[PDB]
């Protein structure tokens, strides 16, 4: 029908240091496991190897040593191939949400991806190629400017993080996690308490706030990367609005735009250090599983009787920011190099759980 | 020499090892304290026991074993029981909780705390061996330790040794009987290590051995001791060729050459035919023909699968006792005449035969009777795939709702892996459906 | 090596703990003085699980007694086994909670929680390896419920990766010794659902029914109910202390019993229970224990399992027995009563076996069920809670101790969500 929860998957382009280092075998190595067939259809680990017949004959009932098939057919609500730039990604993914946020209903964006996948490029980007966040908030401020007449709008920015099932205000540190408690107001609004709500007046102020918040994010060394993040960062923009010259009254309408940068799944990778690292990884994996279960239950019409919102703090915080009323989009960023092969598959599987489209 | 190193992972493996080493000590005349009295009585120097024991200067015999578990209870029972003085004191325990029945805890978090000690002890044992033949790994698919730690250990062994044989004597989950809710997850996640690293995996389910004990041995209340004793008899019959002379000796390499047609089809079914009570030891001739026919009956199989629903791709018979080759030839001809035992068209020969002159030794207080003849049959057949398919169904019933998955992902495991292993199992099943089809 | 730190809170928890330590001391041969006068080596093989060694060949139980009034502490000290406990582990205040959750959780309990946690840390750091904790208390009370929840939360913060059991005595619908039971029970269930791995629900009504019907006792007292709960508690942790054919620790039970992280409210029971003058009329075998375990009347939580579906079950047997008999009996129970078991779990019954039966009995078994019927208890509490909260019957006693009505609303919503979650797995699918 419509199924408001939508999945858009973006394939990173090969870096210059990647192609020359890897493409030698084609003329690690450049297998290019990801291959886009259509805007809703891709292949993972295809039989694109040219000298494959000599063993594909053995794959038949002649010699049972390579009969395993890893060619995976994947179907998603939207795809972005190597040549896709940022502008049309912003148009297809987050631009319609700006209507809903201004219509009265909330909106939600997730950003998921493993290490070396290009998530930071997509959400943040560079000063010359701004990411999705900058474009979205710039368009929001623009639409405020056009709608300045006959309607007054206020913007409230908050930015928190979830870490080991505890909440931390990024913009107001040295606050006890016990103070930041999730509630449920009678008007179906979550509004976690004791958050330093800021009223930026321009997109530049929003980006500055995002930078100071990222400065306080929880990261750790001694992994595949020395800054891979260990927590789910949630940025909420409350758009309040009321009529200027019309029915001037205390009543008003307000909505929320949520943007969630998710920490990738963890496999320990024999971290002899372990220690907190294990607990952090376990909590991250449990939160990801809870979010996946919530999304799958929302997309499934049979299990709509109960959705496990209470399983994790992240799911509880977005109790009224995932359902049919709210618009949810999910940006899954994957890399085409074999160096991250298994990781990419895991990421793709996490994208598949949202809607099991078996009828390709 | 013909050394073999036995590894016992988990409670099931350790108790099977207790039975196995009881049987070996009785077979070779070694006392529970490690002293063989034949050296003081006869003089020694004319015996073959290097396959399972190492001599010291004092005359003591130390078994070539590595008892490993993630809890102390079972190993402490071994260290306090009758055989406390037999084994070397280096029996490995993690000084913490066990895997608690999940693959992730025993593979990623707790299993990596004692892996180095196990590999070091295996290195020390292998260094003492001049003619090491292979490894005999005992564990259970359903257990957390027996799955996760076995997977880790076999990965390390394949990396380090590689060319040496590795035999899996595992306990597979039964179709209906079970003793844990999360058996399907642990068993499915063990597919990779038992498919890619093991060279020949023997699978047995308790239900079949319970039925054998009920019907053959006339025991209405069997316990795990009897099951372990039967499995010990099987392993002894397998390894008898390395220890005693015989008309047709069959070592591990010849066995694998004759039984494994393709690298992936290495999951045979084991059978001990002449299992009978002492009361029924009489009233029966138990000649070679009767025992060989008894091997093929679907009731006597030790995995709940019907060979009639598949094709016998290969078979190896290992006889013990008063057996002549002509009797075995007549028995094989009688089997080949039968129509219900269907063989694949691309294996006209079919049967490998080995004969040994040492009859089986009865353990006092056991169930099996003293028999002049015995045989162990190991058959690679396509029916075993059915035993997997049932398990796969169970896995699906738990994985649709992601039940118990949070326990696994909270111990350093990705959610996607659950699917991947399942796919591997499915692929394996397809192979077992493709080998059996007749040629064009 | 798998050390358990036992914590007692409130009158009910302290009494159950005293009886529990009497039972365990009898099991391991420890005398009231603390010296070991047993007759089997196995009893000393795992004495370290519950006891700490002391210089003059003594065994001090690793127990922590907590309260906010000294009367129960004096009663336990004057008891037959009072001399076995460590005097430094008796932590108590002077002003009681007044059967008020707020006093025991915010004002009066917050002062004593620091001392209790100091003693808890001192006990924990002496363990070679800590399996987890084990709390006994009652949610319908004051100091017991509030202190238990506060200690649970703080210990969970300090020891996030350790098992946290809880033997909580639920309020009965019929039996009621307090008027403000629903508020305390709701505010305690709001905390237990978030910060525990296992919660063994016990109800005084069910224990009284067991005493009247199964045991045919004429005048049961709290001693008999504590005896039943003691038998349950000893049965749960039997594989840690004695060898068996199939071992099962607390973590293994937590893994098998719990399908989803919030469904950890278990229904306990003890298998051999008969009158004094009726043991001679029955053979003690595995089918008898099996059919007594799954019987409705033997449950200790005041629920009918026939009104729901068993999400999962565990049976921990004790004695010399055949694994075939146990497996066949569990399979037969599953097949015969397939209506009361969820279809999306192929095997709902975990089995564990121990080789050392309790002194006296030739055989025994402990049942730990996990079924949807437990939701009924919560529903009953809600049926009272709202009835006291729409009109705010006794709310000022709670708001006078710094509490807000928002906490009441959050607790009610959380319990309702738990009930809905349990109900979701009741419809056939
Ligand atoms: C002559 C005879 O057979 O004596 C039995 C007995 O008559 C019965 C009725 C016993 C008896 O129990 C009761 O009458 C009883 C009363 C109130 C509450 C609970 C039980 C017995 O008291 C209980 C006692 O049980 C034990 O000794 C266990 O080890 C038990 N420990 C204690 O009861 C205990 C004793 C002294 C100090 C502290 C505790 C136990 C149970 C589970 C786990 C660990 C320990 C036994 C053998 C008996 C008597 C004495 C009459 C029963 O006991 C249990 C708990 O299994 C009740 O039904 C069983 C079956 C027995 O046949
Ligand atoms: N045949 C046989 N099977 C056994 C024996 N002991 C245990 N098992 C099997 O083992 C399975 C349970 O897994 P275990 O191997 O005991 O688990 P574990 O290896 O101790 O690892 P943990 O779960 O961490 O304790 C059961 O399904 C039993 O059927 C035995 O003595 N003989
Ligand atoms: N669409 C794109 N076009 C051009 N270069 C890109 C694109 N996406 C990613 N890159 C480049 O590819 C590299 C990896 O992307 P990047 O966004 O830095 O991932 P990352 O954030 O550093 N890894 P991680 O921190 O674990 O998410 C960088 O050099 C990016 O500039
Ligand atoms: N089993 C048992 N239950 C008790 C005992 N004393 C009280 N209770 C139950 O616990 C409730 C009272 O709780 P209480 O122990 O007084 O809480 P506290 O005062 O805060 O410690 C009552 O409703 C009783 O049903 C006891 O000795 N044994
Ligand atoms: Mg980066
Ligand atoms: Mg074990």
């Amino acid at each position: 029908k419509q199924s408001s929860i939508s999945v858009a998957v973006r394939v990173r382009p090969f870096t210059e240091a990647e192609s020359n280092r890897l493409v030698k075998i084609d003329n690690g190595g450049l297998r290019k496991i990801i291959n886009v067939v259509d805007d809703r259809m891709l292949i993972f680990d295809p039989p694109e190897t040219n000298p494959l017949t000599k063993m594909q004959r053995n794959a038949f009932p002649n010699s049972f040593k390579g009969s395993r098939i890893r060619e995976h057919r994947f179907v998603f609500d939207r795809l972005f191939d190597e040549d896709c730039t940022q502008d049309q990604v912003y148009r297809n993914t987050t631009q319609p949400l700006l209507d809903s946020v201004l219509d009265g209903y909330n909106a939600t964006v997730f950003a998921y991806g493993a290490t070396g996948c290009g998530k930071t490029h997509t959400i943040s980007g560079t000063p010359e190629d701004p990411g999705v966040i900058f474009l979205t908030m710039k368009e929001l401020y623009n639409r405020i400017e056009e709608l300045k007449d006959t309607k007054i709008i206020d913007i409230s920015l908050s930015y928190l993080e979830i870490y080991n099932e505890t909440i931390r205000d990024l913009l107001n540190p040295m606050t006890q996690c016990k103070n930041l408690v999730i509630r449920e107001d009678a008007n179906n609004k979550i509004s976690v308490s004791n958050l330093s709500r800021h009223r930026p007046n321009s997109v530049e102020e929003v980006m500055q706030l995002i930078l100071e918040g990222n400065k306080n994010r929880t990261c750790s060394p001694t992994e595949a990367n020395a800054t891979s993040s260990r927590s789910h960062a949630v940025l909420q923009i409350n758009v309040i609005q009321k009529d200027r010259t019309g029915d001037i009254t205390e009543e008003h309408t307000f909505a929320t735009l949520s943007i969630i940068d998710l920490a990738g799944s963890e496999r320990a990778a024999a971290t002899k250090n372990r220690g907190a690292r294990l607990n952090e990884g376990a909590n991250i994996n449990k939160s990801l599983l809870a979010l996946g279960n919530c999304i799958n239950a929302l997309c499934d019409p049979r299990r709509r009787n109960h959705v496990p919102y209470r399983d994790s703090k992240l799911t509880r915080l977005l109790k009224f920011s995932l359902g049919g009323n709210c618009k949810t989009v999910m940006i899954v960023c994957v890399s085409p190099s074999s160096q991250h092969y298994d990781e990419t598959l895991n990421t793709l599987k996490y994208a598949d759980r949202a809607k099991e489209i078996k009828t390709k | 020499m013909r050394e073999c190193i036995s590894i016992h992972v988990g409670q099931a493996g350790v108790q099977i090892g207790n039975a196995c080493w009881e049987l070996y000590c009785l077979e070779h005349g070694i006392q529970p304290d490690g002293q063989m009295p034949s050296d003081k009585t006869i003089g020694g120097g004319d015996d073959s026991f290097n396959t399972f024991f190492s001599e010291t200067g004092a005359g003591k015999h130390v078994p070539r074993a590595v008892f490993v578990d993630l809890e102390p209870t079972v190993i402490d029972e071994v260290r306090t029981g009758t055989y406390r003085q037999l084994f070397h004191p280096e029996q490995l325990i993690t000084g913490k909780e066990d895997a608690a029945n999940n693959y992730a805890r025993g593979h990623y978090t707790i299993g990596k705390e004692i892996i180095d000690l196990v590999l070091d002890r295996i290195r020390k044992l292998a260094d003492q061996c001049t003619g090491l033949q292979g490894f005999l790994v005992f564990h259970s698919f359903g257990g957390g330790t027996g799955s996760g730690f076995t997977s880790l250990l076999m990965e390390r062994l394949s990396v380090d040794y590689g060319k040496k044989s590795k035999l899996e004597f595992s306990i597979y989950p039964a179709p209906q009987v079970s003793t844990a809710v999360v058996e399907p997850y642990n068993s499915i996640l063990t597919t990779h290590t038992t498919l890619e690293h093991s060279d020949c995996a023997f699978m047995v389910d308790n239900e079949a051995i319970y039925d054998i004990c009920r019907r053959n041995l006339d025991i209405e209340r069997p316990t795990y001791t009897n099951l372990n004793r039967l499995i010990s008899q099987i392993v002894s019959s397998i390894t008898a060729s390395l220890r005693f002379d015989g008309a047709l000796n069959v070592d591990l390499t010849e066995f694998q050459t004759n039984l494994v047609p393709y690298p992936r089809i290495h999951f045979p079914l084991a059978t001990y035919a002449p299992v009978i009570s002492a009361e029924k030891a009489y009233h029966e001739q138990l000649s070679v023909a009767e025992i060989t026919n008894a091997c093929f009956e679907p009731a006597n199989q030790m995995v709940k699968c019907d060979p009639r629903h598949g094709k016998y791709m290969a078979c190896c018979l290992l006889y013990r006792g008063d057996v002549v080759p002509k009797d075995v030839n007549a028995a094989i001809a009688t089997i080949k005449t039968k129509r219900s035992i269907q063989f694949v068209d691309w294996c006209p020969t079919g049967f490998k035969v080995g004969i040994n002159y040492q009859p089986p030794t009865v353990v006092p207080g056991g169930d099996l009777a003293k028999v002049q003849r015995a045989v162990c049959m190991l058959s690679n057949t396509t029916a075993i795939a059915e035993a997997w398919a049932r398990l796969d169904h169970k896995f699906d019933l738990m994985y649709a709702k992601r039940a118990f998955v949070h326990w696994y992902v909270g111990e350093g495991m990705e959610e996607g892996e659950f699917s991947e292993a399942r796919e591997d199992m499915a692929a394996l099943e397809k192979d077992y459906e493709e080998v059996g089809v007749d040629s064009v | 090596m798998r050390e358990i730190v036992h914590i007692q809170a409130g009158q009910c928890g302290n009494q159950i703990g005293a009886k529990f330590w009497e039972v365990i001391s009898d099991e391991h041969g420890i005398d009231p003085t603390g010296s070991y006068h047993g007759d089997s080596d196995l009893q000393l093989e795992r004495i370290n699980v519950y006891y700490n060694e002391a210089t003059g060949n003594k065994y001090v139980p690793r127990a922590i007694l907590v309260d906010l009034e000294p009367g129960t502490m004096d009663s336990v000290r004057s008891g037959p086994f009072g001399q076995i406990f460590r005097p430094d582990n008796f932590v108590f205040g002077q002003s009681g909670a007044g059967n008020n959750w707020a006093k025991g959780h915010y004002t009066e309990g917050a002062e004593l929680v620091d001392s209790v946690l100091d003693v808890v840390r001192k006990e924990s750091e002496s363990c070679d390896c800590l399996q987890g904790f084990q709390l006994t208390h009652s949610l319908g009370g004051g100091t017991g419920s509030g202190m238990g929840t506060l200690l649970i939360s703080k210990i969970r913060e300090e020891y996030p990766d350790r098992i946290m059991n809880t033997f909580s005595v639920m309020p009965s619908p019929k039996v009621s010794d307090t008027v403000v039971e629903p508020y305390n029970a709701t505010l305690s269930v709001h905390q237990l659902v978030e910060n525990t791995d296992e919660t063994y629900c016990i109800d005084n009504e069910a224990l009284y029914d067991i005493c009247f019907r199964t045991l045919k006792l004429t005048t049961p007292t709290y001693g008999d109910l504590n005896h039943l709960v003691s038998a349950t508690m000893s049965g749960v942790t039997t594989c840690l202390r004695f060898p068996g054919q199939l071992n099962a620790d607390l973590r293994k039970l937590a893994v098998n019993m719990v399908p989803f992280p919030r469904l950890h409210f278990f229904m306990p029971g003890f298998a051999p229970l008969t009158s004094r003058g009726s043991q001679q009329y029955r053979a003690l075998t595995v089918p008898e224990l099996t059919q007594q375990m799954f019987d409705s009347k033997n449950m200790m939580a005041a629920c009918d399992p026939r009104h729901g579906r068993y999400l999962t079950v565990a049976a921990i047997f004790r004695g010399r027995m055949s694994m075939k008999e146990v497996d066949e009996q569990m399979l037969n129970v599953q097949n015969k009563n397939s209506s009361y078991f969820v279809e999306w779990i192929p095997n709902n019954v975990k089995t564990a076996v121990c080789d050392i039966p309790p002194r006296g009995l030739k055989m025994s078994a402990t049942f730990i069920g996990n079924s949807t019927a437990i939701q009924e208890l919560f529903k009953r509490i809600s049926e009272q809670f709202t009835a006291m909260f729409r009109r705010k019957a006794f709310l000022h006693w709670y708001t006078g101790e710094g509490m807000d009505e928002m906490e009441f609303t959050e607790a009610e919503s959380n319990m309702n969500d738990l009930v809905s979650e349990y109900q979701q797995y009741q419809d056939a699918t």
